[PDB]
């Protein structure tokens, strides 16, 4: 009942984050805003290899936990 | 040391992914998608990306052929892996092709191979690395001559890639990926694993057998065209053992006395390059059943082969393997203990095996979305690996002839093989082993 996610930004500020199994896109957005000054609307999320894009869920299916798994890294983009 | 890991083959076909077991990943504190700086034998450094793999031993680290060659490392070696967070988005990266793989292909090697390969995947790159890009039914090599952050770099959409032509010659140290590897053989996964367990240790660590017997004769038998020669070449290349092919027809062609001398000198040369593998292709051509032979010179050559195989005993680190169609095809007294004491049955690939062979032989080809290798693999009943390769080549030729009515690498990559072409090739398949006994694990 937890997740351990590395956050790496193109800026170079590497960081660690603790998540929970039930997590929505807004939770990660606000966590990133807390850890880094990047606004939640100026971050484009790439994860995996090839890095799939993780955009905010559209209307209808934004309640379920984000498919992010425990033990992977997330790349952060700055607009 | 935890960072020390034993290399292994990679299921993930991606060129820049290193697969690890999740226990080892967490033990190393390595997060999926992070860069890792593998250390090779001769101070070779390879920057790759780590991905968890459930089917992987903690010590085992799975790598692609390209990564192995970049590190000058073979399966079973030990490599050092640590995280390398200090990776920058290099801007100026100078990359060149390799002449041996860009002969006869024109057009800029960008927007054809390099651009789709990089695109936005953020593939890590290090100075001096060699990577393989598949396209236009050709596997083009590329050497990373320079990177803006020396030496480690990660490509970015805004990264500027320079490909000024002038293909560079292959340095002898580099081992061309055009050479056969364990990933070039499909269908016979079980038989390949058997051959591995049989021959890896004697070839990789001859000193151990020198101290503490080793297998000296392996007889690979099965319908022709199943890649027995392919298997032997793959085993020799992967284990870094000198390979010597002795084609039966080649020996029989030589006149009496010439052939026996040729065989003896081949065996001696293989011995002097120990560890080495001698492949006696089409053994039935050299040593057929006793009744079949009706010539003094033929019996003399068979006896000479027996004498050499016996003389291997006082020799060491030399493994002789041969290809046939059935053990009874070759005469007895060749399977006697010692000389050719071990046997292996390549057999006919099964549905999954045929699918794997098709995937192997269609790597370079660009096949449309409607092409589903599963359906064809089901359709191709009683097909040998050679038959599947010929079928893929026929489909490619069909596509090429269709497009010709309407060589530039852009044109080659533009054409895509369609399921209709594969169906037509099936209609012209002409299987070669439709009568052989079917052995497999039923899918029912």
């Amino acid at each position: 009942k937890e997740k351990k996610i590395r956050i790496t930004t193109n800026d170079g500020r590497q960081s660690m984050v603790t998540l929970k199994s039930s997590t929505t896109f807004f939770e990660l957005q606000e966590s990133i805003a807390r850890e880094f000054n990047i606004p939640p609307y100026l971050q484009c999320i790439r994860y995996g290899f090839p890095p799939k894009e993780l955009m905010p869920p559209q209307a209808g299916m934004e309640k379920e936990p984000v498919p992010l798994q425990h033990g992977d890294r997330i790349t952060i983009e700055i607009l | 040391r935890p960072n020390r890991l034993i290399v292994d083959e990679a299921i993930n076909e991606d060129n820049s992914v290193v697969s690890l077991s999740q226990p080892k990943m967490d033990e190393l504190q390595l997060f999926r998608g992070d860069t890792v700086l593998l250390k090779g034998k001769k101070r070779r450094e390879a920057v790759c990306i780590v991905l968890s793999d459930d089917t992987c031993s903690d010590e085992k680290i799975r790598m692609n052929r390209v990564v192995r060659n970049n590190l000058r490392v073979r399966l079973g070696d030990v490599i050092s892996i640590q995280p390398c967070p200090d990776v920058k988005y290099g801007k100026r990266i100078h990359v060149l092709p390799i002449d041996d793989t860009v002969e006869g292909i024109t057009g800029n090697l960008f927007e054809v191979y390099l651009k789709p390969y990089f695109l936005e995947a953020y593939r890590p790159i290090r100075k001096g690395d060699i990577f393989l890009v598949r396209g236009g039914m050709r596997a083009v090599e590329f050497k990373v001559v320079e990177t803006d952050p020396s030496p480690y770099c990660i490509v970015a959409p805004d990264t500027v890639i320079h490909c000024e032509g002038e293909p560079i010659k292959r340095e002898d140290e580099e081992e061309s990926l055009n050479e056969v590897g364990y990933d070039d053989i499909g269908g016979c996964r079980k038989q390949l694993a058997q051959i591995k367990e049989m021959v890896e240790l004697p070839l990789r660590h001859p000193a151990l057998f020198k101290a503490i017997k080793p297998p000296r004769g392996i007889l690979l038998y099965g319908p022709p065209g199943t890649g027995k020669t392919l298997i032997a070449r793959a085993v020799a290349n992967e284990t870094g053992a000198f390979f010597f092919l002795i084609n039966g027809p080649e020996i029989m062609s030589k006149l009496a006395g010439e052939s026996e001398s040729n065989l003896r000198k081949a065996f001696e040369e293989a011995e002097k390059n120990a560890p080495a593998i001698i492949f006696i292709d089409e053994l039935d051509a050299i040593a057929p059943k006793r009744e079949k032979t009706h010539g003094e010179v033929e019996r003399r050559i068979v006896s000479q082969l027996l004498t050499l195989m016996d003389g291997l005993k006082q020799r060491a680190h030399v493994i002789v393997m041969a290809a046939t169609n059935r053990p009874n095809s070759i005469d007895p007294a060749l399977r006697r203990f010692g000389r050719f004491d071990r046997e292996v049955d390549i057999g006919i690939p099964d549905a999954t095996g045929r699918l794997e062979i098709l995937q192997i032989h269609t790597k370079n080809m660009k096949l449309a979305d409607d092409v589903d290798l599963e359906q064809v693999a089901n359709e191709t009943h009683g097909h040998v690996g050679a038959d599947l390769a010929a079928l893929c080549s026929e489909a490619a030729l069909q596509a090429i002839r269709k497009k010709m009515d309407l060589i530039d690498a852009e044109v080659m990559n533009s054409l895509a093989v369609t399921m209709d072409d594969f169906r037509w090739a099936l209609s012209q398949s002409n299987p070669s082993a439709l009568r052989e006994t079917v052995v497999e694990v039923p899918q029912v």
